[PDB]
C-alpha cells in the first residue's frame, strides 16, 4: 500500500508445517533498482536477530502466520519477501529457500 | 564485512562458461541465488559446493572454494539473469552486490 | 501347521517409514500369539477387536501386518478413529478395526549419532488417507492460489518431512516400531489358527 511516512509497517505471509528443528522464516527488501538487502531470520527453536534496522518481526507456527513488523518507515521504499530456510541437512530433505512477493511505497 | 563480486556484468554470448567470483575472510556456508528480471529470487548453491533441489537448465551448479576466492563457472543456456552471494555468519547475515549476465 | 513368520514381521532389521509402511499378508499357517502377548517387551499392546489373551485359538482368513516407525507420542493416533498427521494424512485405522496394535521403543536401533533422518512421514496433504489407503507420491502439495506446475517454493511445500529421531530425545520423541495386525474374515475357509 502507499503507507504514510511515519505509520507503522505491517506484512503478513502464509506459513505451513511447524519448525522442525532447522527450520528459518526470513525478510528480504530489496529497494528499487538496487541490490538485494536482508531483514531478520527467525530460527526453529527462537532465535531472532536483526540488521542495524529496529525491526519487530515474529513467526507463529500455529494460526499459520508469519509478520513482519516495524516502528518508522521514513522514505523504506522496497520490495519484501517471505523466505524459508532449511539450513540443517534433514536426510531426504535438502536445505532450501523459497521466496514470495510483495512491495510497499511512501510519501 | 562486504562479499565484493568482481564481474560487473560479464557477457559475451550465449553458450559460453560464464565464471563469476565472490572475493569476499569468511568461515564456511556462503550461499548462491540466482534473479530473474521481476522475479523471485531462488536458491542455487546453499553449502558453497551443492546444489539445491533444482537448477534443470544446464546443470552447471558450481562450487570451488572456501580458501574464499569463490566461484561459480557455469554454462549460459538460455538463463540470462542475476546472481547473487550471501553469507552465513548471524550477525551480519549479508547479500553480495551481484552482476548481470548482458 | 508351520508356525506363521513373525520373526520376519517384528524381528525385521529395515522397518518401513509410516508414509509407506510395509504391508505383510500372513496365511496358511498357524500363528501362535504366546509368544507375543507376555513378551514383557512391548510397551504398548492394545487390542481393538477380540480381546489379547484368548485370539490365540480364533482363526482368520487373512492377517495383514502393517510395520512402520512413528514417535512416542503418536503411538495413541494407531487407534481406530483418531486424529493428528500420522491418522490423518499416513496411516487410518477404520472405525471397524479387528485388530492388534504392537509398539516397542527402538532407541536402540533407530537413532543415530546425529539423529537417523531416515523415517518420513507425510506432512501435507488435500484430504485425510480413506482407512487402509497408503499414499506413496511425492507430489508437491499446494497452500495457495499461485499453481505449483510442479517446481518447489514457497506455497509449494515438500509433503513429506523426516523425524529426527536420537538417542538423547525425550520419551515421546523416541522411535518407537510399531506393527499393526489387522485380521479379516472372509467366506473363505480359515488358514490362521493357533
Ligand atoms: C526375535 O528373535 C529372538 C531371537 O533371535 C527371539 O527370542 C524373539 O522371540 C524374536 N521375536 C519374535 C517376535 O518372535
Amino acid at each position: 500500500g502507499l503507507l504514510k511516512p511515519s505509520e507503522t509497517l505491517s506484512l503478513t505471509c502464509a506459513v505451513y508445517g511447524g519448525s522442525f528443528s532447522g527450520y528459518y522464516w526470513s525478510w528480504i527488501r530489496q529497494p528499487p533498482g538496487k541490490g538485494l538487502e536482508w531483514i531478520g531470520e527467525v530460527n526453529h527453536s527462537g532465535s531472532t536477530n536483526y540488521n542495524p534496522s529496529l525491526k519487530s518481526r515474529v513467526t507463529i507456527s500455529v494460526d499459520t502466520s508469519k509478520n513482519q513488523l516495524s516502528l518508522k518507515l521514513n522514505s523504506d521504499t522496497a520490495v519484501y519477501y517471505c523466505a524459508r530456510g532449511n539450513t540443517m541437512v534433514r536426510g531426504v530433505i535438502i536445505p532450501f529457500e523459497y521466496w514470495d512477493k510483495g512491495t510497499l511505497v511512501t510519501v | 564485512i562486504v562479499l565484493t563480486q568482481s564481474p560487473a556484468t560479464l557477457s559475451l554470448s550465449p553458450g559460453e562458461r560464464a565464471t563469476l567470483s565472490c572475493r569476499a575472510s569468511v568461515s564456511s556456508y556462503l550461499a548462491w541465488y540466482q534473479q530473474k528480471p521481476g522475479q523471485a529470487p531462488r536458491l542455487l548453491i546453499y553449502d558453497a559446493s551443492n546444489r539445491a533441489t533444482g537448477i534443470p537448465a544446464r546443470f552447471s551448479g558450481s562450487g570451488s572454494g572456501t580458501d574464499f576466492t569463490l566461484t561459480i563457472s557455469s554454462l549460459e543456456p538460455e538463463d540470462f539473469a542475476v546472481y547473487y552471494c550471501q553469507q552465513r555468519s548471524n550477525w551480519p547475515l549479508t547479500f553480495g552486490g551481484g552482476t548481470k549476465v548482458e | 501347521t508351520n508356525l506363521c513368520p513373525f520373526g520376519e514381521v517384528f524381528n525385521a532389521t529395515r522397518f518401513a517409514s509410516v508414509y509407506a509402511w510395509n504391508r505383510k499378508r500372513i496365511s496358511n499357517c498357524v500363528a501362535d500369539y504366546s509368544v507375543l502377548y507376555n513378551s514383557a517387551s512391548f510397551s504398548t499392546f492394545k487390542c481393538y477387536g477380540v480381546s489379547p489373551t484368548k485370539l490365540n485359538d480364533l482363526c482368520f482368513t487373512n492377517v495383514y501386518a502393517d510395520s512402520f516407525v512413528i514417535r512416542g507420542d503418536e503411538v495413541r493416533q494407531i487407534a481406530p478413529g483418531q486424529t493428528g498427521k500420522i491418522a490423518d494424512y499416513n496411516y487410518k485405522l477404520p472405525d471397524d478395526f479387528t485388530g492388534c496394535v504392537i509398539a516397542w521403543n527402538s532407541n536402540n536401533l533407530d537413532s543415530k549419532v546425529g539423529g537417523n533422518y531416515n523415517y518420513l512421514y507425510r506432512l501435507f496433504r488435500k484430504s485425510n488417507l480413506k482407512p487402509f489407503e497408503r499414499d506413496i507420491s511425492t507430489e508437491i502439495y499446494q497452500a495457495g492460489s499461485t499453481p505449483c506446475n510442479g517446481v518447489e517454493g514457497f506455497n509449494c511445500y515438500f509433503p513429506l518431512q523426516s523425524y529426527g529421531f536420537q538417542p538423547t530425545n525425550g520419551v515421546g520423541y523416541q522411535p518407537y516400531r510399531v506393527v499393526v495386525l489387522s485380521f479379516e474374515l472372509l467366506h473363505a475357509p480359515a488358514t490362521v489358527c493357533g
